[PDB]
């Protein structure tokens, strides 16, 4: 059996080998099943990546460009109202008063423009100076007129006062009935001179109502239309009423009249017959009851004249004092950022796992040679 | 200023004021134009600014009716 | 011998094996190509996935934060206008009227502030009540003054009327020429009493023009400046014009004057000489011809007085009635939603296929060991 | 011979024994590559998952957030737009506290105004004139806030009815006519000055020039200001000393030097110590006026000077401005995705999967033989 | 136009004007309502449109106080 | 009310009105300040609110020129 020992081992190894390649066939059979499976993972992953792009590319940038447009939409609307304020403010004003403006508003003519107009007025240097200092009055005593809407343009005119007469002596007259009585009979005089007087060249201008002249400091802005020219000698009435040089305008009455007439610095009081005329103070109530007749008191003498139960205020009554501040405006910007680092490393990971696999199938091919 | 009481005529004179008297009228003429606005062609139809333009164009159509010269109407 | 047979089968079987391994060699050679190939799919997917991030990470979030920024900008602009209305409105008014306000506007002083002021005025309880009830009139009879712009603060003053005298008797006088004729000549007297009379303590106040006093119900809000103090005895002129008790103000003429004078509750008509004066209705032209002389008719007697071809209306003529509502404001909010459930099902799919592919190569390795 | 076959058997089997162990090692490398590529695809997927996690959650949220503010602001701006009239009307009644100086464009539109005038109770020609001067109709009219009920504003507009039109009208101006003989002055001055409008059966007198408004040849006169005078009063403009009418004329004993402006000219009164001169705007002085009353035309000169006081006869035309707002632009800059180069890469991916898949089918094909 | 100088009375008459005289008042009544506004519930708290309404609501509440008839207050 | 016709003088008296007479002036003083606004540092240069602030800054500079006291200019 010498041969058989050797012959026996050969078939023995062949049996050991025959079962080995069938194992490898089965191993490989599972392997390309894994390769095929991983492929279907990558396919589904790719389809997911495709569906992710389609949402980002189409459905999402759609929303962004839309919001991008609405943003541009509102910026244009809001910018329009901003860059065109004056135009829009002016159109508002000529509409609210239907074609004319009570004053030369800030929108109607800017301060720069206002000053430039006043300096080019046809007058003396000193008068230009005064208007410049009281430009508020220039605006209010003036006005604006809508000329027309031509196409898309608004044309209007501002009309400014020319203050040619300034800094001439000026004064105001106030009066009460000066009633005198003897034996139950009343003789009542009343000046009818009463009003504003401003001295002018060759004449004195008389403004019968107090509102006809506006007071700002020592200066008096008097309405031209209201003026009545009177002879200068009319001023003589303030020395002697019974002057024969001027027909001092004075009226007579037969009946007593009780009243209070307020002056710039005081008040004239007339107490006659059945009236209880008294003077009052800020804190206390009565400081003096007034004698029957014509009395004159100062703003610094008292704050109150009382006639029966009627209290007349001599000066303005100072009231509460408020302070108001708007709600704060704050910014709401909270940007979004993508955490790129953790991701970017993960992709490097991928390209490297790619690189390792690619090399391993190269080793496998080598081994096969 | 100083205010004098006239006891004989039951009247008061207040002196020391200074006059400011109007002697004429000075006039400037203004022409206001609307600023240009680009056409918003990224949107379709009802934009907030087109309705804002068509609103002030309408505001002007009405303002015209009260202009001073007739030959503007 | 038996050895030769077994070895003979062994050598034969090796031939059968060489052909299995030569197919397996070729089979694995193909598999390694699939692994290498699928990898170039995965890599191209990774580079593709990388540019998708580059767009999202950079180009897309850039556009969003820009839009997020403009959004915050516009909100600030619009909030500023909202949180500061009163401030901006008050500046608006002092600019349109250049420093002064015709009335005490709602922006200048709120109802709360106004009522608190009136309640703190120096007068009697009933007068405070009346002012509170006619607070409209209070605002209009008052006004506002811009004191100064200091830094970013606007400081102004409101000036309110103090109605200290209330609910005393008041009346209004209207008159037309009373012409009498004897043998073709006309003698015409006409009262000059016409106007508002208000009774006060110790005197009666006379307001010459109907516009000098404002009517709100039975109450008459009279301008102090327009007022003329007259003797109480003057009311006697509404009984006898020719009374010796008061110097009744009445003028005489030599010529006839035909006219219509309107009353609160009616109208005075004066028809003389060559005029055809009649009373009419709104529908029918004439319902009665008026006799020559002075006639008095009621608002309830007629609706119209005609003098020749001039038609005078006794009452206000009621016209159309409009009703207007603004366009409805709708929301344009249309959110975008991402299908995360559907998407996650695909990713769950990928992650299983990975584990499935991974698990099969493990079977493959079990098979080899 | 028997052993010879056994020797060859071991020989071929050993040559095969080394080959399958080479193949076994080859497959083991491959299974590590499949396992390696898989650990890669998994890492690629987790990254794609996080990309979705960012897009799906954090990014669309910011977009919907911006989408909401966008919708918010569009609503705010539309509200003010769709409700301008409402908001403008409420503004005006607040600024003037319940009343309106004019019939503003917002209170009543041009269409509404015209329909109202056409339904007024008057003649066709009177309707026409109001339609022609509707600006005046608005200003001579006014508006009243009747009430705010819930969220609705109810108000009434009040329009003038111009029933008398196109009857003769004229205006009177005068200066003191002072006469001198032997150093003594006799000065008469007309006091009839003002507007006269002829009416049916009478003539109406408007004492102040402001009481009537001039628009072209038409004179719009305030009814309240009007005083009825006998038709013979016009006779004063022929002979002042007419006995037919009591011409209202005042006498003086003192000289009054002044300037009174007429529509087409001016009256000058030079008496005593005044230097009255005539000037132009271009040339300085053109004529010194003789003592007494002079009448000059607006086209005769541009200026009357009294001492150093300069009176303007006409309006002085100043600068002439033109202003245009800043342009408003769109900031719309859409974002676009580079889709073409990308999608080729996905197609690239899908083929490498199917090319790979086709290869694992081949691997198995060879194995099935 | 024609303006004549009357030298005996140091006066001027200017004729050729035409009359426009008020003989009555014609009145229209208006009711202005604010348009409906949708509730924007996609936002939290302070809406820009919510505060614009509360502004217009108080403007009306304050405007009410100045209405002509008392039974509106 | 009662309106009586006076045939002797061709006049009418209408009585039954009740007086409201002004006896003084009561004054309140107000101070309005603009609310604080946050700095928008997410933008560069021309923002809608900076252009909104510089507009209202300017409105105040001009409003200033019309102040009551001279010492505010
Ligand atoms: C106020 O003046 C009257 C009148 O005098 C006038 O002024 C003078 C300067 C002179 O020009 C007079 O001719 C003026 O008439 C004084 O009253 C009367 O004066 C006249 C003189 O003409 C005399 O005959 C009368 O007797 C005087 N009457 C009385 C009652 O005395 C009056 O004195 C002057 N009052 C004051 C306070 O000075
Ligand atoms: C406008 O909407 C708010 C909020 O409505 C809520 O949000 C919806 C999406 C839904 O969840 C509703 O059920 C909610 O009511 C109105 O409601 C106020 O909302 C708060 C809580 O958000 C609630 O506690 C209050 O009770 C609600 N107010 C009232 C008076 O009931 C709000 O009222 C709406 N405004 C108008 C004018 O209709
Ligand atoms: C009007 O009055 C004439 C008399 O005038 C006075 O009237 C009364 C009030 C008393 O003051 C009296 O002393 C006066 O004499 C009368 O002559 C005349 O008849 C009266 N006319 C009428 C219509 O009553
Ligand atoms: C995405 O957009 C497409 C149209 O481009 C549309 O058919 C689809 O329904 C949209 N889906 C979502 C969730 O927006
Ligand atoms: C994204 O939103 C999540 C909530 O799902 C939050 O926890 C996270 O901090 C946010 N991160 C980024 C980068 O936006
Ligand atoms: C995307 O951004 C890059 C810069 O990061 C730029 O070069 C490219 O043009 C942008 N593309 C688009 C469509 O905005």
């Amino acid at each position: 059996t010498a041969a058989a020992v050797t012959a026996g081992v050969a078939i023995a190894k062949t049996i050991r080998l025959e079962s080995e390649v069938t194992a490898i066939k089965n191993a490989l059979k599972k392997t390309n099943e894994a390769v095929s499976t991983l492929g279907n993972g990558v396919r589904v992953l790719a389809t997911a990546v495709r569906e992710l792009k389609d949402f980002v590319s189409k459905n999402l940038t759609r929303a962004i460009n839309k919001n991008k447009c609405d943003i541009a939409d509102l910026k244009m609307a809001v910018s329009f109202s901003q860059f065109n304020r004056r135009f829009l403010n002016v159109v508002r004003q000529f509409s609210d008063n239907a074609g004319i403006t009570p004053a030369i508003s800030l929108d109607l003519m800017t301060d720069a423009e206002l000053a430039r107009a006043v300096s080019n007025m046809p007058t003396s240097a000193g008068q230009i100076k005064l208007m410049l200092e009281n430009r508020a009055m220039v605006r209010r005593k003036g006005f604006g007129i809508l000329i027309g809407v031509y196409g898309s343009s608004v044309i209007y005119m501002v009309q400014l006062p020319i203050f040619g007469v300034i800094d001439t002596p000026c004064w105001i007259v106030k009066a009460a009935p000066s009633c005198s009585e003897k034996k139950g009979n009343y003789a009542c005089l009343l000046r009818e001179d009463q009003g504003w007087y401003c001295q002018n060249a060759g004449s004195t201008v008389y403004y019968p109502n107090e509102k006809d002249c506006e007071t700002r400091g020592d200066h008096v802005f008097c309405d031209t239309a209201a003026g009545i020219n009177v002879a200068e000698q009319s001023k003589e009435c303030n020395i002697n009423i019974s002057t024969t040089n001027y027909p001092c305008k004075v009226s007579t009455g037969r009946h007593p009249i009780s009243m209070v007439a307020l002056s710039p610095l005081g008040a004239l009081v007339a107490c006659y017959k059945g009236v209880s005329c008294s003077i009052g103070s800020n804190r206390v109530g009565i400081i003096k009851q007034l004698n029957k007749g014509c009395s004159y008191i100062t703003n610094q003498d008292a704050d109150t004249v009382t006639i029966d139960n009627t209290v007349y205020q001599l000066s303005k009554v100072e009231g509460e004092q408020h302070v108001i501040k708007g709600r704060p405006v704050s910014s709401s910007f909270d940007p979004v950022k993508f955490p790129e680092d953790q991701f970017n490393v993960a992709l490097d990971q991928v390209f490297e796992s790619i690189e390792n696999s690619q090399a391993l199938v190269d080793q496998s091919n080598r081994i096969l040679s | 200023l100083k205010e004098s009481y006239l006891e004989e005529s039951c009247s008061t004179i207040t002196e020391g004021y200074l006059s400011v008297l109007r002697t004429g009228w000075y006039t400037n003429v203004f022409t206001l134009e609307v600023g240009d606005v680009e056409n918003l062609t990224c949107a379709d139809g009802p934009s907030l600014i087109k309705t804002e333009l068509d609103l002030t164009k309408s505001a002007l159509r009405e303002l015209r009716t009260v202009s001073a010269d007739q030959l503007a109407r």
